[PDB]
């Protein structure tokens, strides 16, 4: 079932914007790892508040899970299939430890890092990315000044990566997680995409 | 939409 972070026994309270994420994040009912919940907690909280309470705002959750998406009532329908985006028999949606672009993103504990079942810098930034392009931001992925970055820019960050130069709401997601991961991948993202850094930059001011 | 990780 899940219980609000609000609702948990976890203090947060030295966790930048705690009141927010206390609202949208959902940890288990079921014995979890407890500093793996605070490190993707704290990489969330990286975000800037505007956003975090538009999130709120537009009834988005991120379920903190210890098991697989598919095991989740809204991820079900979703076993046994394909990844979008991904090569037919290299992979189901059982084997994806995470999921975004609806009001319910699920992020499985302990696969935060690239290669765990993942390609992704961060897997609860790139899912969480997912539901605010979609959901806040009204699919600003297809806005015609982001398919312009995504077409000038994508192969400068992702060179010869047919996921990102294929998918634009796919490298939306991945920039963003470039942008709050760390300041060293923020850099390399200024650096390689300036304007697609100051896109994402942006989209605080667009969230208030 | 049901958007996964890259691969
Ligand atoms: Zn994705």
């Amino acid at each position: 079932h899940g219980v609000l972070l609000e609702e948990s026994g976890l203090d947060v309270q030295t966790i930048p914007s705690h009141d927010v994420l206390g609202r949208i994040v959902i940890v288990p009912e079921t014995d979890f790892s407890f500093d793996e919940a605070n490190e993707t907690i704290r990489t969330l909280a990286r975000i800037d508040r505007r956003i975090l309470e538009q999130a709120a705002n537009h009834h988005i959750y991120i379920q903190l899970l210890t098991n697989p998406i598919t095991d989740e009532p809204i991820a079900r329908h979703l076993r046994g299939k394909t990844p979008r985006g991904y090569v037919p028999g290299s992979k189901t949606w059982d084997e994806v430890p995470g999921i975004g672009g609806a009001h319910l993103v699920l992020v499985r504990l302990g696969h935060s890092e690239k290669g765990k079942g993942h390609g992704s810098i961060n897997l609860e930034l790139h899912a969480f990315a997912h539901s605010l392009d979609y959901i806040v931001f009204d699919h600003i992925h297809e806005t015609d000044e982001f398919q312009a970055l995504w077409r000038e820019e994508a192969p400068q960050l992702f060179p010869r990566e047919y996921f990102f130069l294929t998918y634009p709401e796919e490298y939306f997601a991945e920039s963003f997680a470039y942008y709050y991961v760390s300041e060293k991948t923020q850099e390399t993202l200024r650096m390689a995409a300036p304007r697609t850094y100051t896109f994402i930059r942006q989209l605080a001011e667009r969230a208030s | 939409e049901p958007l996964p990780p890259p691969p």
